[PDB]
């Protein structure tokens, strides 16, 4: 899953 | 207490790029950093400890409760009594080990819809006096990293991780377009201030507008890194778009010309306009808060937090920020005018 | 290079107090902290390496030579091409041990008057490339911790460690008159806008006006720390006044009204107004060079130095800012508008 923190 | 204005300076941070371009320090106005709905400054005024990352945040209209959304699901805190260290309650949206992304309020404050790490968005009645889930729209796509409303209060707008838009009639749960042309996640969307448009970010380092009504890419804005949020201003013209880079660019709407503001030393994650449009602010990965000037991007305060700022909104009335944290928290403050 | 506002903002630092004894924060006016003449950045561009505690610097008209007193010694620092950063000439005390607390020009810059703790005030003649002594006032005084010169040049007040200030015809190189009354050293100095009246501060804690066609005392306004700093606004009205309890207090000429502004920790050693007279500056123990707004004192900018601040000069163009420094130094400061 993309999770940009 | 009372505050007072204090004036600082920075090295040149905001930049008006032509045609060109061409690039040029800007020369601020008498208005840039005070004025009439300029804040003067940001005071915190609660912390809300959800405990797990808060990658979404609202506040109700009227303000009175926050959303927070975090791991597997929402949790509603009542920001009106002071001495409140727990939600008041809480929507258990999905699988416990994945995030919500992204939660609304319908224009009329009785609805939120959630979207997140999950194929299903779900749409919960906020009259009931224990809150709770009227419907759900079942997404093909895996994941929604971003949602809008219409104005109209019609349609959800749900970025998904595969590049497409959905766009979902809320009355009867269906699909009724897909706007395809992000060729990896889409991660940011706003609508522009005529209700006509449909602005987006993703992955693939583009912003694309849509035309609603015709249902066809009209605009694409290559960057030369990936978009993480987007706002348009409520008052036309700009539309502000935060970068992995560390950039906000402030890009004029059917025009040659944009800022780009330098305040950040990592990822801008979130960002949201002012209804007055006369500002914004920005979150980052590198823990800060940021407000700025609109258009070009004057630095009005800054507030550094405890962890990356993930996630932000602004109250109906702009008379509130709640920022959404790494530190597993979100932090309320009232703008001081 | 390039620099920008950025607003900030503190608890309430600038308060009023009226003749009926009340004190209240400050409302900035719109052009508290902006506006033509205002400064936006202070750029330290030159050190200027004395090697003694600098007590004393003074800036040539038209702006281009600065004079820096120490021990024993004034140096002459070219700030055109260069200004970085060794002297281009020194003006030797007999007794290399002599602190200089005080260095004056006469407005054509061929004299320069020196003062300090010995009985004689030097008078140096500076129009032949090199500079030499051309005469020696000496005083009953043990000290002068202050010079002012008259603005027709004729005359030099020189305030004294046992509190009288002593008129010197410059011409006649002989004592005139003396201004008796401060019952400790007076410390600083300053003459009005229109040129008639002589404001004076003192360790015997008050400040006192003069008049200089009289001779007599005509003000008085007691405090309840020792002064050790004092300028009147170039465009008349304002008194600003450098505390030892760490206040800038702002008295309203004439009027029973003042502002007291709080942004030093320590003494305020030094003061100077801007020539436009719409800003000042004020210099502390605390190692801060403070910018104020005349008169109500909103803070333009603050830089912490290394060392404390015990001396200033604002050049007549007002483009530039010198410091005397605690760690043997001065530095130029290029004002960014």
């Amino acid at each position: 899953m993309w999770r940009p923190w | 207490d009372y505050f007072q204005g204090a004036m600082g300076s920075k090295p040149a941070y905001s930049f008006h790029v032509t045609a060109d371009g061409q690039m040029q320090p800007v020369p601020f106005p008498p208005d840039a950093l005070i004025g009439p709905g300029i804040p003067r400054h940001a005071r915190q005024i609660n912390t809300l400890n959800h405990g797990e990352v808060v990658c979404a945040v609202t506040i109700s209209n009227p303000t009175r409760h926050v959303y927070t959304g975090g791991k597997g699901c929402v949790k509603v805190w009542d920001i009106s009594h002071p001495g409140n260290k727990s939600p008041v309650s809480q929507l258990d949206c999905l699988n416990r080990d994945n995030y919500i992304r992204s939660c609304k309020l319908l224009p009329d404050g009785c609805t939120l819809i959630v979207g997140g790490e999950a194929s299903t968005l779900s749409i919960w009645d906020l009259a009931a006096p224990t809150p709770r889930i009227k419907a759900e729209l079942t997404s093909s796509a895996p994941a929604c990293y971003a949602l809008a409303i219409s104005p109209d209060s019609k349609v959800c707008f749900s970025c998904c991780s595969d590049g497409n838009i959905a766009v979902w009639d809320l009355h009867n749960q269906t699909l009724v377009r897909q706007f395809q042309g992000h060729t990896d996640g889409a991660s940011c969307i706003d609508i522009s201030n005529d209700g006509t448009k449909l602005w987006t970010g993703g992955l693939d380092n583009t912003v694309r507008s849509w035309d609603l009504r015709e249902g066809r890419q009209l605009q694409q804005h290559d960057f030369t890194s990936q978009i993480f949020s987007l706002g348009y201003c409520p008052t036309g013209e700009w539309l502000a778009v935060g970068m992995e880079s560390s950039n906000v660019e402030v890009l004029h709407v059917n025009k040659p010309d944009k800022y780009q503001l330098h305040l950040h030393e990592s990822c801008v994650l979130s960002l949201k306009f002012a209804y007055c449009g006369k500002w914004f602010v920005s979150t980052g990965k590198d823990n800060l808060l940021n407000a700025w000037r609109t258009p070009y991007g004057a630095s009005i305060f800054q507030s550094k937090e405890s962890s990356s700022v993930l996630s932000c909104d602004i109250s109906v009335d702009d008379k509130y920020i709640v920022t959404g944290s790494g530190d597993k928290k979100a932090t309320v403050y009232e703008v001081i005018y």
